[PDB]
This record gives C-alpha cells, structure tokens and sequence, in this order.
RNA sequence: AAAUUGCCGGGAGGGAAGCGGAUGGGGGCCGGCGAUGCGCCCCGGC
RNA sequence: GGCCGGUACCCGCGCGCCGAAAGGCGUGCCCCUCGGGGCACUGCGCUGCAACGCCCUGCGGGCUCUCCAUCCGACCCGUCUUGAAACACGGACCAAGGAGUCUGACAUGCGUGCGAGUCGACGGGUUCUGAAACCUGGGAUGCGCAAGGAAGCUGACGAGC
RNA sequence: UAGGAGGGCGCGGCGGCCGAUGCAAAACCCGGGGCGCGAGCCCGGGCGGAGCGGCCGUCGGUGCAGAUCUUGGUGGUAGUA
C-alpha cells in the first residue's frame, strides 16, 4: 500500500539519522571526558598549590618579622537549626531569600556586606560557617541535586551539569565544585542551579540550639567547624 | 434540580452551611429594603446612588403612545433596498426608500454611506442625517 | 458506519447496549463489552466492534464441532448489513486456521491492529471447542 | 509533513549510585578520580618503602 | 486458571473503619461516618482514639481489587455474560450472581469449566 | 515541615478540556492536542487553548470588523475561535477566506457570495497546519452589556460603572447621589 | 437587601397563594372552543364559519395610526350608498355600526 | 427487625465497663485454603 | 553488622581459547623502567540473580471473624464558648417519621439554539395510544438594535499613541 | 473549625438498555468469605414464598445520634415504695 510504503520510508529516514546522530553524540563524548579529564586534573594541581602557598607566605612573613593574615573565606555554608514554628516576619522572608525554607537545609553563599548583614538578622536560627574542599565535593556528590525546569534532578551524572549550565562554561561536577569553592564569576548561576541541600540530622546529637556558638550553642559562625559539622550532617 | 443542590452536600455538616457562631435566623436584616436610610444606607448610597428622593414632574396618565418615535440610523438604510434595485439604478438615479413602511419614524445618523445616492423619505430627520445623505448626493421628502 | 470511526466512538463511548459496567462509576469500575465482533471484549476504541469500519471476529460456530467462524467486515458495505460481514466456517487443524487467520487479518494489511488478538481468541476458541469435545483432562492451574 | 520525529523513549529515574565508594559510577562522574587515587597511592608507596 | 498476577499484595490496613462510638451504642451502625464533633477527640485525633481513613491508606494501584484469588471479580448473571470472560481468565474472575437459580448455575459452571474460567461460586447452592 | 503556601502546589486554574460535551468540538480538542504536542506551532497552541472557553470568552466578531482587520491581507487566511456574524452597516467586502467555529447563515451566505472560503477548524488544520500565513483574531470581550456593571462602584467617584436599575425613567435613580440639587453629585 | 442587586421589588406580602392561576385546563380549553366552533358551524350551515363581514378601518393611536385592521360594522353611510338597507345587513352577513364616523 | 428477657454451651472478673495499636492463647471458619503440569522423545493407533 | 531492593536500559552475557571456578590470556603506543602502571582502536546482537530446603486434606496454613489475657494509649458525646470531661445544658434504650424546599423578579458563572436579531409564551389548523407532538402568525409582542434631558426637544459628521 | 469547590456511595420514581425469578424473588438474621482509604458493594449460609435488580440519561417529599424532637415499644428502677 502506498500509505505503507510511505510510512516505513519516513520510518527508515528518521531510523538513519538517530543512527548519525548517536555516532556524532559518541564521538564528541569520547572526546569531552578527555576534556573534563584535563580540567580535573587543573583544578586538583591549583587547589594543591593554593594550599601549599598560604603556608609558604605564612612561613615567609614569620621569618620576615611581621606576620601574614589570610584572605578571609568567600563562601559560607549556611545550615538552618531551628523549625518552621513561631518566626518573626522579617525572619520568614529572610529565610525565603536564603532558600532555607525547610529545617536542615544547607546552602552556599557568597560573602558580601549585603548577604552577612542578612545573616546578622536571622543568625539565631542559622549555623554557618566556611566550608573546605572536602566538605564542598562530597556534599554536592552525595547530596547534589539540579534545579532543573524547577523540577529537582539528581545529578548522578555529568550529563544534568550540561543542561542546567554550560552557558556558563561548566561541563563537569569538578567544574561545578571548583567554580563554587573558589569563588567565581558564575557562581551565581552555578548556586541557583544547586537544589537546597536536604541533610540529615546531625550525628553525635547537637549542642543546644538556642545559644550562639560563642555561648556553647551552634547558631552563628563556627568559621571553620562548620567543616567538623558537615560530616556529622552527612 | 435536587441532585445537583449543595445543600445535599453539606448533609452531615450540623450548620448546613450558615456558621457557628453567627446562624441563620429569620430575618436579622429586615423584610427587604428595610433600613434604606439607616443601616443599609452604606449600601443604598454605594451601589444604588440616586434611590431616595423626588425628581422631575409628574405627567399625568401618560400614555407610551404619544412618546413613540422608533429610529434608523442612516448606516441601515441600504439593507432596505433589495439587490434587483439597486442594480436599477446609475449615477442620477437613486432608490426612493421610505422608512415609514419600515415601521421606523425618525432617520438618525450614525454611521457611513457609500458614494451612491439615495432618497430617503421618513417623518422626521436629524441635521446629521441630512448632511450625510446630501454628501453621498442623495435627497430628502418629508411625509407623514 | 456513514459518519466515520472516531464520531461513531464518540457517540457510544458511554452508554451502548453491549455495554456491562458493573461496580459503579469509582476506580472500581469494570467494563467489559459483549458484541460478537470485539476480541478481548474489552470496551475501547481501538477494539470496538462498533466504532469502527474494520472489524475482525472469532466465534466457536452453531452446532457443530470444531467448526471456528472468521468474519471481517467489509469496508464498503457499511450501509448494507445484512451484507457487511465475511464470514468463512474453518474447521481445519489449528496451525492450517491460524495460518489463515493472518492472512486475513494482518497479511492483507486488513488490519495487522488485531494481529496478536486475533490469535490469542482463535486459541482460546479452539480450545474451547476441545474441552468441549472431550471434557476436562487438565486442570491447568500450575 | 511537518510533524517531527516521534519519540517513543521513556527515560526514566535511573538508579542512584554511590559516588563516593563506587568506583564504577565515581569514573562517570571524575574520570580523573582514578589517576588522583594512583598517584597518591603510588607516593605512599616510596615514602613507605624507603623506611 | 493460572493468574497473570506477579507482585505481592501487601494491605496497609485489613481492621476496618468502624463510626467511632458504635460500641456504646446499639442505634449507630458500624459504618463509619466521620466525627463532625467541635470537641471531637476522634476529629481531633489524639492518640488513642478511633483512627480516621486517610487517602494515606489506600492501596497500590496494580494491586487493588484483587481477591487472595490474584484475580479480580466479575459477577454474572449468565453464560452469555460469562463468556465475555474467555481472554481474560488469567486477570479476571467470574461470580455468579447471588440470585440465579441452580439450574442456571449449573450451565453457568458448566461452561466456566470449559472457557477456562476461575469461579468463586461453582459450590454455591449445591 | 516546609514554608509553602498551600503546599506550593498551583492555586490558579485554567480550564484544561472543554465543559461542553460536544462529540465535534472533543474531536477538534484530540486534534489539536495532537497538532500542539507533534508540531510545536504556538499557532496550534493558542487554539487549543481557545478551544478551552467558555462562551463569554470567545464573542462573535463581526464583518465590519473582520473586514477592518483584513483590508489588504488576502493572501492570509482569518482564523477566529468563535463566532462571525454578518453586518449590513458593510457594502464591499473582500474576497476573503476565514476559518471559524460557526458562521451565521447570514454571514457565511455573505462571504461566498462575496467569492472567498468559509473554512471550519478541520479544513484549517490541512493548509495551516503550523499556521502558515495565518491571521488569529479575538472578538471584543468587553463588549457584553454585562461588562459594563463591572468596576468599581456605581456610586463611588471618578466611577462610570451602570448601576441595575429595574427602568430607566426620572423615578429610578435620580435624585440623591445624582445631582447636587438633592443631597451631592455621587 | 445585600451586594449589588437590582432592588428587590417583589408584590407578595397579599395571601397571593389563594389567588395563583394555573393554567392546566389550557388543552381542554383549546378542545372546547374547537368543538364550539365546529358545532357553531354545522348549526349555520351554510354561512360562511368567519361570521358577518366588517370594515377596513385604521387603528387609532400615532402607534398605530398607519396600520389598517378589521372594525366592528360599517357606518350607516356606507350601507345606504352600497344599497343594503340598515336593517337587512345584519339579515345578510353584514354587519352594522351605528357609531363609527365616516370623515 | 431492634431495644428487652429465659434456657442451653463457652469466656472473664481485688472500688467501673466499653474503645484504639501490638501480637499471644483459645474458638468459629475458609480447599480458587495450596500444584501435580510443561516440553522432547518410543510405540499404537486416531 | 541492620533495613530495602533483585533487574527489558545502569550494570551483565554471548560472539575465542585456558580454567569446575574467582579469573588469566593479545597488539601498539606513553611511564617510571624490578613490581609493574596509564592510554589506545570498537562492532554486532541478547538482556526479569541464584542454591537447598519445610508442608500439601494434616495435631496443617492464616483469618480482616469471635472471646480472653498482658503491655502502651485512653475522660462523654452534641453544643453556645476565648476556654467542656466539666460541679454548663440535652441525652435511659430501640424502631419508624424528622429539618435550606417550591414559586415571581434579578444577578454573575457555565451549556445549548440562533445571532442584529431572537423569542410561537396568548391564539388557530392539525393530532386515531396522547392534556403529548407538529405546523402557523410578528410588517414592528417583550427584550435588543441609541443616548442625553426635569420637560419642550435634540439625537452619535466615521481615531490616534 | 467556620466556610467553598470537585469526584463518588446510597434511596424512590420516569424514558431507554441489559437481565435474575417457585431448581426460590423481595425483606430480614449470621462467630461466613471477600473488595474498597471511605460512603458502601459482592458472594455463602438460613428463614422467607413473590416478585427484583445492574447501567446511561433525568427527576425528587433522598441519607439521622441528638431538637426537655413526634408516635410506638421496651428496660433498670423493682418483686422494691
Ligand atoms: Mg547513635
Ligand atoms: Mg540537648
Ligand atoms: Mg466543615
Ligand atoms: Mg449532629
Ligand atoms: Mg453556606
Ligand atoms: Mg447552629
Ligand atoms: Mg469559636
Ligand atoms: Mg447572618
Ligand atoms: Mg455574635
Ligand atoms: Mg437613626
Ligand atoms: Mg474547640
Ligand atoms: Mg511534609
Ligand atoms: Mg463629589
Ligand atoms: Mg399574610
Ligand atoms: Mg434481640
Ligand atoms: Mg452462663
Ligand atoms: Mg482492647
Ligand atoms: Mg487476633
Ligand atoms: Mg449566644
Ligand atoms: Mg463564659
Ligand atoms: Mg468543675
Ligand atoms: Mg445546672
Ligand atoms: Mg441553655
Ligand atoms: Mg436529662
Ligand atoms: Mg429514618
Ligand atoms: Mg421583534
Ligand atoms: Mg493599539
Ligand atoms: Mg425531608
Ligand atoms: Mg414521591
Ligand atoms: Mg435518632
């Protein structure tokens, strides 16, 4: 029948080029994991030497006389510690702009005067801090979930980074890490695609949540222990 | 309808759907327009402005005879003449068409005409009538 | 069938009178439909045998054994019934019946829809007439 | 005529593997993960065997 | 007669939901009517007290209506209305209807054991 | 717990199949859904989403108008999900091809004797399927005389909103709230 | 009263429920006249079933003024000038009005 | 029909009984409550 | 060690041999150069994890049904109420009856018919089961198509961002 | 909670469709087996001895635990004062 005939020749056309077209999407696989392999590889040699500078200066100023002062962290993790329950308005919202809507959720955060000042206002119910490379991997492996088309996806695979982003030149999970850890450019794109981490609640137990962390509690700056924390989180 | 009424419903729901705290007793309003100057004054004098008071003068027995004067614009009028005339007709020569068997006294004039002439023939007229149809080169016959 | 399938679908979808509902109108609802010229009996567009101009039927015959009718509709004699249906008595061997059964349901490009269905019906049909001929020997519940 | 080609492919949620101690899922994710193991590895190596 | 059935029914609930307070009293039957009570601790829900149905308990989908038979029912009336049953006999399961005479379930079984369809009622009235 | 409003979920709502039982206008909506989902022609999108309404929601459009918005566009086809209704205030009208849910038998005996097309959906759907040289028109919704009851009060100021009124007449709404002469001007 | 509304302008405070009209006798009263006609007919067999003639007239009332209708007899002007005596027309199907004013 | 009562058999009772969630022990009850068939293969006829 | 899952894709399997089997087995490049490692060219198809039990009309299996025991929970429902278990009111128990309806005007929302018209509603003709149905009239019946004025009266000259 | 809307279960008819019924209908009873989250529904057993359902459309005097509710019946009280 010609209407048969007709629709298996569009049948074998379409056939033939899904066909060309998984070839090409092969090829350019093949040649993209050297790529992503490449970058890895720059970032692990660049965290490395970062590390290995601050003690070289540190050491340096010393013997100098004077002393060195590290560049203070660019980025806070910011984990909410108390519930939905009883909250000032101006809190709400505050928590509504910080994405944490919802008791343990963990986000990332640029420093600016804007962003701490509006921690300052919510700090009672946020314990924040600067994450470490560990702490940045590992949260967005294990816990790494996109926002993408609003729908939350998890990235188990490098193929979702290509999607949400790559725009913005970021192909890989190392891409991602990296452009979050050491601050950059589209890090504000890089940190709205990220879903708002669900944690787990903390291991060993807690301290008491209604003190301040300089006062034995765990709401506010913990600078580095938010590092100590995170495992316990996760 | 009874199968579709929401009270069937709201079977099992011990108000019935008019509350609690504040039921539904008899008439706690008043019989209708109850209170047209007093409590339901906010809404006689938002939603109704102009209900109270006394305007005009009285006509005594009027009869809607003697106030009838059905109208046509001017855009109708060639709805009026069938196809075969106005297809008898050129240049200077022009449907007479009048209103009156239409059952339309008064010839407003709303609306466009086409360049071609016309004469109307109606009980009464507007000015805009009139200088629409003497624009489009038509005349007027006043009968009655 | 004048106006065509899908309009006839449409206007018996939801009440015709081979039509069994039963268990009422909630998730629990059954629906079968018990028209001579639908396969898995099942009341949907695609085996209908009343929304549709190309129908395929199976029945264990009159009395008589092993005698299995196959009918398909003609898709011209729509407005014709009495002569609107083919029907061919085949009381051949299983594979010899199946054979024939493709070769007027899907080979013919007839309607290659019921390709599978078709089949499944002959064999439970042919079955049927088996048992019964000679009764139940199995229990065919393992 | 200017319908386009049909997509009959579900994709569906695929099963989450561990990527931290699955390393056949870890490579996916960083294919550098595997040379990052090796040379450290490969350090302790002579830092060990030297004492 | 064997059933296409191959994923385990597991029930959140078999206990039924009976009206709460049937118990004291013998005028409310057992069928549940939901508390519309302002001081209802059923309505309210404390711990201890009659639980009400959610949609939380429902079952799963492909394993709703079915019998521990595995199949799930039909009633009929007839033969006619069984042998609508043939192609399906490994999902479905005829009942013959609570009002038929023997005589008529007689022919009802007769033709099921043939068709090859599972009855739940081929002992009935006899 | 999570802070949503309502769970997040949507509060908003759009018809998404048609009240209307009619068999023709179910069979345009699977057409349709079929053309939207296949061909990705916003076009087809939008009359799908037109086919969605009420009655209220799409007005009749009249020749006059359909002749405004079609002078000098003849090699585009009109397509209005509604209704077109004829008009005596037009003398000339283009040969003019337009594709509508329903053509009063004056209106549609006015277009083919004028020498255009009266198309429906079905037959548009064929030589538009993406919309190709098409020309989607509305009708005016704010037209209904029930429009104009709508607003802000009828008593409130800066308001021009008609009140209900049983008759009008000197006796029905005249003289406190409109006219300073007895109480104040609304 | 409550939202905008049209005022309420109900005329039921009387005991209007022993005044209601219903109109279930309507088919039976179509049947009845029918009958009366038909018997009024065989009984004037064989006069014609309109009754006596009446007037061309015009309607009073600037409404209506330019629209004839049927009136009640012709005048006796008209009956004296068409040779049909006063007191015969009504004799012949005719009918007679000695009211109307012929200007 | 129910409330209500009698006899017969059983169950339990240190100033209430009844109800909900666990199973445990008693009973009463379910054979679609739970199977014995599938292919190959050798006759011996059908 | 605990809980869940048990495969139509992720994995896995065959397409060669050795090996009961985990598994090993080749070539060429880069790397240190022991050990040995990195990379490499890739193709077709297939694609519901296993082993052994125990019971099988039984003194079995398990039951959503009944009774009981134990543990934890557990105030009496309806109701006005800011607050009910209330020392607040009604309620001994059962059966049946029992409470937002129907009508006129209007309004928004929706459906349907037609659409500058639409209504056939009071009448007439017909109607062989019919208080039904069907036909008819309207050229002005109602509403709409034109509004502003208190009334005499006048009554929309054609839209741009 | 007040309140709103959507989808359903149930009762009694009407217009159609499918049927059950002295080999036992309706109704009612059960420590019977089920289905549904739930209104409810299906089947078995029994009494019962003549009518009854299910589906689509459509309608209405349609869903009871209360009203010192109406009527009828029956308890404890009590073999007591
Ligand atoms: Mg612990
Ligand atoms: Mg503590
Ligand atoms: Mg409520
Ligand atoms: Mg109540
Ligand atoms: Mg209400
Ligand atoms: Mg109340
Ligand atoms: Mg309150
Ligand atoms: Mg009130
Ligand atoms: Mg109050
Ligand atoms: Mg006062
Ligand atoms: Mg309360
Ligand atoms: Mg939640
Ligand atoms: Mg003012
Ligand atoms: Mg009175
Ligand atoms: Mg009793
Ligand atoms: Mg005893
Ligand atoms: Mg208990
Ligand atoms: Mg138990
Ligand atoms: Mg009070
Ligand atoms: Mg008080
Ligand atoms: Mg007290
Ligand atoms: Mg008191
Ligand atoms: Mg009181
Ligand atoms: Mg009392
Ligand atoms: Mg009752
Ligand atoms: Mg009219
Ligand atoms: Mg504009
Ligand atoms: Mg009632
Ligand atoms: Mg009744
Ligand atoms: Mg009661």
């Amino acid at each position: 029948p010609e209407k048969v005939i007709l629709k298996r020749r569009r049948e074998e056309v379409w056939a033939a080029e899904k066909k060309q077209k998984v070839a090409a999407e092969k090829i350019k696989a093949a040649e993209n994991t050297k790529v992503i392999y490449a970058r890895a590889e720059q970032y692990a040699g660049e965290y490395e030497a970062q590390d290995k500078e601050l003690v070289q200066l540190k050491r340096e100023a010393r013997m100098k006389g004077g002393f060195y002062v590290s560049p203070e962290a660019k980025l806070l993790f910011v984990v909410r510690i108390r519930g939905i329950n009883a909250m000032h308005p101006k809190t709400k919202k505050i928590l509504q702009l910080l994405r944490l809507r919802q008791i343990f959720n963990g986000v990332f955060l640029k420093v600016n005067k804007a962003t701490i000042n509006m921690l300052r206002r919510v700090e009672p119910y946020v314990a924040y801090g600067y994450p470490n490379l560990k702490s940045v991997r590992e949260l967005i492996y294990k816990r790494g979930y996109g926002k993408l088309n609003k729908q939350r996806i998890p990235l188990a695979n490098n193929k979702v980074i290509e999607e949400g982003l790559g725009k913005h030149n970021i192909i890989c999970i190392e891409d991602l890490v990296h452009e979050i850890l050491t601050v950059g450019p589209h890090f504000k794109e890089a940190n709205n695609f990220l879903w708002p981490f669900k944690l787990k609640a903390p291991l060993g137990g807690l301290k008491k949540k209604r003190n301040h962390y300089v006062e034995g509690g765990d709401a506010g700056n913990r600078e580095n222990y938010i590092n100590q924390l995170v495992r316990r989180m996760n | 309808t009874t199968r579709f009424k929401k009270n069937r419903k709201k079977r099992g729901h011990v108000s019935a759907g008019h509350g609690r705290v504040g039921k539904h007793r008899k008439h706690p309003g008043g019989r209708g327009n109850a209170g047209g100057m007093h409590h339901h004054r906010i809404l006689f004098d938002k939603y109704h402005p102009g209900y109270f008071g006394k305007v005009g003068m009285r006509y005594f027995h009027k009869l809607s005879n003697r106030f009838y004067t059905p109208t046509v614009n001017v855009e109708r009028l060639w709805s009026m003449v069938p196809s075969d005339k106005a297809a008898e007709a050129g240049g200077d020569k022009a449907p007479v068409v009048d209103v009156s068997q239409f059952g339309y006294f008064k010839v407003l004039g709303k609306g466009m005409l086409p360049e071609k002439p016309i004469v109307v023939k109606a009980k009464l007229i507007s000015k805009i009538a009139e200088k629409k149809i003497k624009a489009a080169g038509g005349a007027v016959v006043l009968v009655a | 069938t004048t106006v065509p399938g899908s309009l006839v679908w449409e206007l018996v979808k939801k009440n015709n009178c081979f039509l069994i509902k039963q268990f009422g109108n909630s998730n629990a609802k059954v629906q079968f439909s018990k028209e001579p010229n639908n396969l898995y009996n099942v009341h949907s567009y695609k085996f209908s045998g009343l929304a549709n101009s190309k129908t395929v039927a199976v029945q264990p015959s009159a009395g008589e054994d092993k005698a299995v009718v196959l009918s398909t509709t003609k898709t011209k004699k729509q407005n014709t019934p009495a002569k609107l249906q083919h029907k061919t008595l085949m009381r051949k061997e299983f594979r010899k019946m199946a054979k024939s059964v493709k070769n007027q349901v899907c080979d013919n490009y007839y309607r290659p829809d019921l390709t599978k269905p078709a089949l499944a019906r002959l064999s439970a049909v042919y079955r049927s007439l088996q048992v019964s001929k000679s009764g139940i020997k199995k229990k065919n519940r393992q | 005529s200017v319908v386009k080609p049909i997509n009959k492919e579900v994709k569906r949620r695929e099963a989450r593997k561990n990527p931290l101690k699955n390393a056949a899922a870890v490579l996916k994710l960083n294919p550098y993960f595997g040379t990052a193991r090796r040379m450290a590895v490969l350090a302790e190596a002579a830092r060990v065997k030297a004492r | 007669a064997v059933p296409l059935l191959t994923r385990k029914i597991v029930k959140k609930r078999v206990k039924h939901f009976k009206r709460a307070h049937s118990d004291r009293y013998i005028g409310l039957k057992q069928s549940w009517r939901r508390p519309k009570g302002i001081d209802s601790r059923v309505r309210r829900k404390f711990k201890g007290c009659t639980l009400m149905p959610n949609i939380g308990y429902g079952s799963d989908k492909k394993t709703r209506h079915y019998l521990p038979n595995k199949f799930k029912k039909f009633v009929v009336h007839n033969v006619s209305e069984l042998e609508l049953l043939m192609m399906h006999n490994r999902t479905y399961c005829a009942e013959i209807a609570h009002n038929v005479s023997t005589k008529k379930r007689k022919d009802i079984v007769e033709r099921a054991a043939q068709l090859d369809i599972v009855v739940t009622n081929k002992l009935a009235r006899l | 717990g999570i802070d949503l409003v309502a769970g997040g979920r949507n509060k908003r709502t759009k018809r998404t199949a048609p009240k209307s039982d009619d068999v023709y206008l179910k069979l345009l909506v699977k057409l349709y859904r079929f053309l939207v989902r296949r061909t990705k022609s916003q076009f087809n999108a939008v009359i799908l989403k037109r086919l969605f309404m009420s009655k209220t929601n799409r007005p009749p459009l009249s020749m006059r108008r359909l002749v405004r918005f079609m002078e000098g566009k003849e090699d585009k086809i009109a397509v209005i999900v509604g209704t077109i209704t004829d008009d005596q205030r037009v003398y000339e009208i283009p040969a003019m091809k337009v594709a509508a849910l329903r053509f009063t038998e004056t209106a549609r005996a006015r277009i083919v004797n004028a020498g255009g097309e009266c198309l429906t959906f079905d037959q548009l759907a064929l030589r538009a399927p993406l919309g190709q040289n098409t020309l989607l028109l509305r009708g005016p919704k704010n037209a209904r005389e029930a429009v104009r009851h709508f607003g802000k009060a009828p008593g409130v100021p800066h308001s021009h909103t008609k009140p209900y009124v049983r008759s009008k007449g000197r006796k029905f709404e005249k003289a406190r709230g409109r006219r300073n002469s007895r109480g104040f001007k609304v | 009263v409550k939202h905008n509304n049209v005022i309420p302008n109900g005329h039921f405070k009387k005991h209007w429920q022993n005044y209601v009209k219903t109109w279930f006798n309507q088919p039976a009263r179509k049947q009845r006249r029918r009958i009366a006609r038909q018997k009024k007919a065989v009984k004037i067999f064989p006069r014609p079933t309109s009754g006596p003639l009446r007037p061309i007239v015009q309607c009073q009332t600037r409404k209506y003024n330019m629209k004839a209708r049927a009136g009640r007899g012709f005048t006796l002007e008209e009956l004296k000038s068409a040779g049909i005596p006063k007191k015969l027309a009504p004799t012949i199907g005719i009918s007679v009005d000695h009211r109307r004013k012929n200007r």
